[PDB]
């Protein structure tokens, strides 16, 4: 049974774009229309607005938390072509900042394992894909993916630090072998995989099965499984689940998980990877777990009664 | 924003209520359960051995059956100890149980002191299994029984031989005057000719057409006898023995009536299963083997059977019984909490029957599916705040990078700041039982620590946590300043003092040009401070002397990043030239007192330091004109 635990007024002045948690569940972020994104202290079933921050011209589509081991670093992307970096110190939110890139809609911003250090990556209508990197000295260093997605990138996604299987396989001394992946979705129909190798970014993978926009990819977290999983949904009512039980295969193999009535917005795992959450155009939010067998089943339907 | 599950089952995503929303998903919490969760879980931690070989801990369980007995003991208890027992735990009784009857140690085959044949083996599981399916059948006869009152006395007969209660059948049928029945009843313990003269006689009925004038309820204690499970009567009216029967009372009467005596569990089991499955030869009679919670669940069996078949879940105990006589059975169809429980997100006992299975030596259950058991009762604790026992389940993982992945974001995400005794109960816990490096738990109070802003105990959980780099490079940077400006030197001292060992020094990036810099400055105030104490050996001032000199060459190299850190750096730069100044002026022999001059300061030697000593121009300035004043002295002095 799943029960609605708190309601959050954010006193947004127009439609809400993403509502983000931080790594502890302690704070929430949203984005909206009105162009601002606003922070809340959610504890004990109260909330409080600690942040109203300001610095976009658009809507802002998405927000991410930064790991917390960097303190408390929060992405925002928008319609107006940025990325802004925001950082809390000494319990003050200021722009530390401000990526302009792109020569479209920034759409989405995905903050890559921090084992990597930090690293964000950013999805843009522009169709390509900018990685900026933070080093602590200096300025962020910028690479961009020029023509990832034809038309434009809508999502994006990075995958564990650690491969699947790696700690199983490994005789107590060779170090994880660390590989900088994630997952994009585009206007060209396209879920594409991309690699780092010698400091440039490849195509490693091509997942071809939606016949309409990708709106969403969802990277699921690598918790002691064997398999890479991946979540991808469209403008053509279809979810798809793309595993892969060798990373040295480069197999893909989808598995439709559902087909809606109408398009569908996001895709988003729980940090356990055992259940999918898949936001639709009908304005349900539906939960998808998958059984002992492989089956994925609804196991809840949350309408938003009032 | 990414779609995506929190901690504590905290769904954020952008769909409608089940823009981004925040979804707590709870499970019915009554306070009452916590108990249900602990004591399987420690009879696991009793039953589990640890290996150490790896820097993760590995939890694997001790191959044998004492589990099984520490389970079935446990429910036994449970079911003598109180009233309104959890419907969920009467069902893992029921499982627990079936496991001890199926592999469980037997005191008949104990017994013997010779290995026992094959043949009493299977003769004694058989016997234990007859006695579960008595006792499982023994709450329901009871009711039944109490039911039908005098009147019925046939169906409450026919209710004691389903339960296997011949006497207590023979007994009723005796005190209801039914002299003729209880004197059958008092002959089926043994005889196969019996069976065959009952079956006789129920043929000659029905060609004689004197079968429609006997009481069906009458003419299904004579089938069920017989051996036969549905007998057409000459009124062609179909009496069929298991039609009230549910599922466990049918596979009884398969396995003590349809079979003979020596018949394995296994022959039973397949002469049940073609007793609900469509044949070419006759209509299904047995039910279907539901979970207890579909038991009621009145499934009109609507016209289509065979495809709605293959949809519909299995008891448990079904599961446990195929593997039982087929050592490949899918595994994955009886770990589903389906199976069990109307909850699919309650893995409490599918996670504890793959523990029992692998001491058992089944190992044929993929590393994905054993991952999504891990990983869901995990999740599972985590949520009802046991998230230490989240952290004993993780560790069952065979993969050593998965298992250590899964135990250090557990630990970030849970691990508490602030010293409560529950805290350090569960820190204990995970250091001592579970064998959790502290070095982990010192590294997610660190991570947290840094979150919530506090740099003393990030820098003292660093410390504790190994963690030699992250923490001089954040004392350095952050409380060395603050600490110098404030003149709380032990407070520094007690950390540049425990990174100052020979063994962390060498781990240590640019030790000798910031963290040595701030350590030795505090030792040459401490110094002074003993000097100004104790009339002291010129040893010790000699020492300081160099000390002191060497400091002056330090200072200057000091990297700066904030105005404080400058401040500090000028504060340290000022004393230490005065420090130097005091112990020029103490290095003079007593023998040039000539009453009215301030101690001779010998200037060769102080102006080269002072000129390399980063301070504010102020200062600078002022040590100068004192400099050029005293050397002006100097040279009159010497004329």
């Amino acid at each position: 049974m799943v029960s609605v635990i708190n309601t959050v007024d954010t006193s947004h002045e127009d439609m809400i774009h993403d509502a983000q948690m931080d790594y502890y569940g302690i704070r929430l972020a949203t984005c909206s229309s009105d162009r601002s994104v606003k922070i809340f202290d959610v504890k004990n079933g109260g909330q409080i607005l600690i942040a109203d921050l300001r610095g976009h011209d658009g809507p802002v589509w998405q927000v991410a938390w930064a790991h917390p081991m960097y303190g408390n670093i929060l992405a925002s992307c928008s319609y107006d072509r940025k990325v802004i970096i925001w950082k809390e110190e000494n319990g003050t939110w200021e722009k530390t900042y401000e990526y302009t890139g792109h020569d479209s809609s920034v759409n989405s911003v995905c903050w890559a394992p921090h084992d990597f250090g930090l690293v964000l990556a950013c999805g843009s209508s522009d169709g390509a894909i900018s990685i900026l990197t933070f080093t602590g000295d200096g300025p962020w260093e910028v690479k961009k993916i020029s023509n990832a997605h034809t038309i434009g990138c809508n999502a994006v996604s990075w995958a564990p630090s650690v491969i699947p299987g790696s700690l199983v396989d490994q005789p107590s001394s060779q170090k994880p072998n660390y590989i900088k992946r994630f997952v994009s979705g585009g206007c060209d129909n396209l879920v594409k995989i991309w690699r780092e190798e010698d400091g440039q970014w490849k195509e490693d993978q091509k997942l071809e099965a939606h016949s309409d926009w990708v709106r969403d990819v969802a990277w699921a977290p690598s918790i002691g499984l064997p398999t890479s999983t991946i979540a991808s949904c469209s403008q053509d009512g279809r979810v798809y689940i793309w595993t892969s039980d060798d990373a040295a295969t480069n197999c893909w193999t989808p598995k439709l998980l559902h087909k809606f009535n109408d398009v569908v917005w996001h895709v988003s795992w729980s940090i356990t990877a055992n259940i999918l959450a898949v936001s639709g155009g009908d304005n349900k939010v539906t939960l998808w777990k998958e059984s002992v067998d492989g089956q994925w089943a609804c196991i809840s339907d949350v309408n938003k009664g009032q | 924003f990414r779609v995506g599950w929190g901690p504590n089952w905290t769904l954020v995503h952008n769909g409608d209520k089940l823009k981004v929303h925040m979804e707590k998903l709870s499970l019915e919490q009554k306070s009452r359960e916590l108990q249900s969760y602990l004591m399987p879980l420690e009879i696991e931690l009793k039953n589990s051995s640890v290996d150490r070989s790896a820097q993760c801990p590995h939890f694997k369980p001790n191959a044998g059956v004492a589990a099984i007995h520490d389970y079935a003991g446990w429910v036994r208890n449970l079911s003598n100890e109180a009233g309104e027992l959890e419907a969920v735990v009467k069902q893992w009784g029921l499982t627990w149980t079936l496991c001890e009857s199926l592999w469980g140690q037997l005191k008949e085959l104990e017994a013997s002191l010779d290995e026992p044949n094959e043949y009493v083996r299977n003769l004694e599981r058989r016997k234990a299994f007859s006695h579960w399916l008595a006792h499982t059948a023994e709450e329901r006869i009871e009711e039944e029984v109490s039911l039908y009152g005098p009147e019925r006395h046939v169906e409450a007969v026919f209710s004691f031989l389903t339960g296997g209660r011949i006497s207590d059948a023979c007994r009723l049928a005796q005190k209801s005057g039914d002299h003729r029945l209880s004197l059958l009843l008092s002959q089926m313990v043994g005889s196969q000719e019996m069976r065959e003269l009952i079956s006789l006689q129920l043929v000659d009925w029905n060609k004689l057409q004197v079968d429609h004038y006997i009481q069906e309820e009458r003419l299904r204690v004579f089938c069920l006898l017989s051996g036969t499970p549905v007998w057409r009567s000459s009124d062609n009216r179909s009496i069929n023995v298991c039609s009230q029967l549910d599922w466990k009372r049918t596979l009884a009467v398969h396995l003590w009536y349809m079979l003979p005596p020596t018949a394995t569990i296994a022959q039973a089991l397949r002469l049940y299963e073609r007793a609900f499955q469509e044949h070419e030869e006759g209509e299904p009679y047995a039910c279907y083997p539901l979970p207890p919670y579909l038991e009621d669940c009145s499934i009109s069996l609507g016209d289509e059977p065979s495809a709605k078949f293959s949809s519909l879940q299995r008891d448990v105990c079904v599961h446990l019984l195929k593997l039982y006589s087929e050592r490949q059975y899918d595994l994955c169809q009886l770990l589903d909490p389906s199976s069990v429980t109307p909850d699919p997100l309650d893995y409490r006992l599918s996670w504890h029957l793959w523990m029992v299975l692998q001491a058992l030596n089944y190992t044929h259950l993929s590393e994905h599916r054993q991952g999504t058991l891990h990983a869901s009762y995990a999740a599972q604790l985590e949520n009802v705040g046991l998230w230490e026992w989240a952290i004993f389940v993780l560790l069952h993982i065979p993969h050593p990078h998965i298992r250590e992945a899964g135990v250090r974001e557990l630990l970030n995400r849970q691990c508490v700041v602030r010293e409560s005794p529950e805290s350090l109960a569960k820190e204990n816990f995970l250091i001592h039982r579970l064998c959790v490096p502290a070095q982990w738990v010192h590294e997610a109070k660190a991570i947290r620590s840094r979150r919530d802003g506090d740099r003393h105990k990030e820098a003292l959980y660093l410390l504790k946590g190994h963690q030699w780099n992250p923490c001089h490079k954040l004392v350095t940077r952050h409380l060395a300043a603050d600490a110098v400006i404030n003149e709380n030197y032990r407070y520094l001292q007690s950390f540049l003092g425990e990174l100052s060992n020979p063994e962390h020094c060498k781990h240590i990036q640019d030790w000798e040009t910031a963290g040595k810099v701030y350590l030795d400055y505090i030792r040459v105030i401490d110094m002074l401070n003993l000097i100004q104490q104790d009339e002291s050996s010129g040893c010790e001032l000699e020492k300081l002397h160099t000390k002191v000199m060497s400091l002056c060459k330090w200072v200057e190299l000091i990297h700066c990043y904030t105005a404080k850190d400058r401040l500090a750096q000028s504060e340290m730069a000022k004393r230490v030239a005065n420090i130097l100044r005091v112990v020029l002026s103490l290095q003079q022999p007593p023998e040039s007192m000539s009453d009215s001059s301030e101690p001779r300061v010998p200037l060769r030697l102080l102006a080269p330091h002072i000129g390399r000593l980063p301070m504010p121009e102020d200062y600078a300035l002022e040590e100068l004109r004192g400099l050029t004043q005293s050397y002006l002295r100097e040279l009159i002095c010497d004329s």
